[PDB]
């Protein structure tokens, strides 16, 4: 709040703030289960173009 | 110099050095043919304002169109023709009915023309009634004094509050 | 007239639709503030014929016969000395088309999708609501505006105001013919302090 | 300002953000046509109401209060004299009951 009002001193009432955050702790990643590499031979290292 | 227009004559006089010309706006309003050399009008297409009268459609689906800036009296400048038109001081209007009968306004078309779901039901056009006819008997030597009152309540309803809100402007922009 | 501008405008989002939605309140606003004002009795109520009012003159007040619209004498100045834009509400392609669009002002606002609506009420419906409200506080005095309307001569009328001022009902009888000299020519300064420039 | 009609008195209600206010108004419902007289001579002075008017029922003149047809006898406590009636206009000859 003291922030917000850009101050160091705050009169007495009631004031908002910032909405209830959360932080996340995980980081996932969820990609297709794929083991086979694309055909860059065949497209760049690929004579008779 | 593309665009979209009407293509006039012009009694403008362009100098040689000119070809083009432009308005208030920065919009070319005029231009020189170059094969014929002669000044022509460009003048924007779309024009007139366009108002829908329609009940609930929960009750009818059948509507009347106001062609705003449209005198029938006078290939109208309209949607659809139809065998109904009614020519009002707002404009044309289109799919509504004239009745020499004067009621409460249930549809504020224009100037004093009210539209209504009436009657085979359809959609009707009459002049408003400001109210019922009246007269005073006046005279010099004449009053009037009610022997009987009646007690009567009325009903007063007042906005007095709004509803109160807050919001979190780095949750909205940002999230 | 611009497809690309248009499909592009699509995408921007629609704030169009609060601005119209924000004038069309304006507009029915008005109309409210119209009916309120003038729309304060449903009984229309007609002048008598006869104009034996103490003395007093109101037919510089009350509507002319003889005019296409019924209204009075010191409301057609008041109409001539403010200008409205064409006093129209129908300018048609034709008119605005042939290089008189950038000439006329109501023709640019109009190309460029700027509408001016028409009222709910004519000038000649307020003149008579307007009529009846003077009918109806002549005749009848403040009665009207509690219920039915109780006839009443003018001249008692305007006892029962002094007496609401403050002084006896006898001063108005003991002095009507001065009281309706003064009002009259009172009412005949109005016209000037009009009709002449100012 | 308060409801149509005469005001009487008024009964707050409390609605969903807002206020309801139940006006009771005093209505007068049934008027009777009546010949009315500004004042009346009775020996060369004329006589004025004091809150109140003249109606005439026919053959014979009362007084009564203008918002209620109550009529009354004519009467010197129930009127006020102001001069002489060559000047009152409408002016009408009629007794006034001294009690
Ligand atoms: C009320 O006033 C108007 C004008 O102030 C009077 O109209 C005049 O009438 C006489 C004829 O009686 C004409 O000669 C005048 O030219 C009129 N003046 C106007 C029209 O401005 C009218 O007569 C008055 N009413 C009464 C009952 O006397
Ligand atoms: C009260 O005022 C009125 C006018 O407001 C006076 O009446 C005027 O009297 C003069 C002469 O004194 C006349 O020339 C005018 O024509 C009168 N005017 C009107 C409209 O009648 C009056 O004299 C004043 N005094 C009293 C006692 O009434
Ligand atoms: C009301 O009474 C007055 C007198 O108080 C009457 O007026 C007088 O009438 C007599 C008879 O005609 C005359 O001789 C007097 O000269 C009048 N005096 C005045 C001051 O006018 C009057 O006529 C009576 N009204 C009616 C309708 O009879
Ligand atoms: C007007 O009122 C008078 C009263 O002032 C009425 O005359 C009275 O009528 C009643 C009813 O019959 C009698 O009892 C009284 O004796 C009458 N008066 C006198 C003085 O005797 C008169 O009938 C009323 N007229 C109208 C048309 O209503
Ligand atoms: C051969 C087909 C592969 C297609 C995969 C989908 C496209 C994903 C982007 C791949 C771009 C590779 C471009 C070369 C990367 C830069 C190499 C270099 O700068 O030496
Ligand atoms: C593919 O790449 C290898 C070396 O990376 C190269 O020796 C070979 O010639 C390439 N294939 C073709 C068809 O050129
Ligand atoms: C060619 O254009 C000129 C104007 O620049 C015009 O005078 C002439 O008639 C045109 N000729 C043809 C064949 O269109
Ligand atoms: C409005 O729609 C509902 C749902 O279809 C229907 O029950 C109701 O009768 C409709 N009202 C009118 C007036 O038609
Ligand atoms: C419509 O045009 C007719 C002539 O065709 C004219 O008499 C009438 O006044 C016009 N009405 C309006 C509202 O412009
Ligand atoms: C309604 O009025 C028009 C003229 O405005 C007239 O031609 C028509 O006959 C009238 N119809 C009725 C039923 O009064
Ligand atoms: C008064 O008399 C007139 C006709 O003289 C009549 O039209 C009117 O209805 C009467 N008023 C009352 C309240 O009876
Ligand atoms: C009332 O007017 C009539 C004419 O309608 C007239 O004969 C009578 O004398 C007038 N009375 C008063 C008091 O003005």
């Amino acid at each position: 709040t003291k922030c917000t009002l850009k101050s160091f001193t705050v009169e007495k009432g009631i004031y908002q703030t910032s909405n209830f955050r959360v932080q996340p702790t995980e980081s996932i990643v969820r990609f297709p289960n794929i083991t086979n590499l694309c055909p860059f031979g065949e497209v760049f290292n690929a004579t008779r173009f | 110099l593309t665009g979209t227009g009407v293509l006039t004559e012009s009694n403008k006089k362009f100098l040689p050095f000119q070809q083009f010309g432009r308005d208030i706006a920065d919009t070319t309003d005029a231009v020189r043919d170059p094969q014929t050399l002669e000044i022509l009008d460009i003048t924007p297409c779309s024009f007139g304002g366009v108002s829908v009268i329609t009940p609930g459609t929960n009750t009818s689906n059948e509507v009347a169109v106001l062609y705003q800036d449209v005198n029938c009296t006078e290939t109208w400048r309209v949607y659809s023709t139809g065998s109904n038109v009614f020519q009002t001081r707002a404009g044309c209007l289109i799919g509504a009915e004239h009745v020499n009968n004067s009621y409460e306004c249930d549809i504020p078309i224009g100037a004093g023309i009210c539209a209504s779901y009436q009657t085979s039901q359809s959609i009707i056009a009459y002049t408003m009634s400001l109210g019922a006819e009246n007269s005073v008997a006046y005279s010099n030597n004449s009053i009037a004094i009610p022997t009987n009152f009646t007690i009567s309540v009325t009903t007063e309803i007042l906005p007095v509050s709004m509803t109160k809100t807050s919001v979190d402007c780095t949750m909205y922009i940002c999230g | 007239d611009s497809t690309e501008c248009s499909n592009l405008l699509l995408q921007y989002g629609s704030f169009c639709t609060q601005l119209n939605r924000a004038l069309t309140g304006i507009a029915v606003e008005q109309d409210k503030n119209t009916q309120e004002v003038f729309a304060q009795v449903k009984q229309i109520y007609k002048t008598p014929p006869i104009k034996d009012f103490g003395g007093f003159n109101f037919s510089q007040i009350l509507p002319d016969p003889s005019k296409p619209s019924k209204r009075s004498f010191i409301e057609d100045l008041l109409f001539n000395k403010v200008t409205l834009a064409d006093a129209g509400f129908i300018k048609q392609y034709g008119d605005c088309l042939g290089d008189i669009a950038a000439r006329d002002l109501i023709c640019a606002q109009k190309f460029n999708g700027l509408t001016v609506l028409p009222p709910l009420l004519t000038d000649e419906m307020i003149a008579q609501y307007t009529s009846a409200l003077l009918a109806g506080t002549i005749t009848s005095g403040w009665t009207f505006g509690a219920g039915a309307a109780l006839q009443i001569p003018f001249a008692m009328q305007m006892a029962y105001r002094f007496n609401g001022i403050g002084v006896t009902q006898n001063v108005l009888y003991e002095n009507q013919k001065l009281i309706a000299n003064q009002f009259n020519s009172a009412i005949g300064k109005i016209q000037d302090s009009l009709s002449s420039t100012a | 300002f308060c409801g149509k009609g005469y005001h009487l008195m008024s009964f707050p209600q409390s609605a969903p953000h807002g206020v309801v206010f139940l006006h009771v108004t005093y209505v007068p419902a049934q008027e009777k046509n009546f010949t009315t007289a500004p004042a009346i001579c009775h020996d060369g002075k004329a006589h004025f109401p004091r809150e109140g008017v003249f109606v005439s029922n026919g053959t014979h003149w009362f007084v009564t209060q203008r918002n209620f047809y109550e009529p009354q006898i004519i009467t010197t406590d129930n009127t006020f004299v102001s001069g002489n009636c060559d000047v009152v206009i409408g002016i009408v000859n009629n007794t006034v009951y001294d009690p």
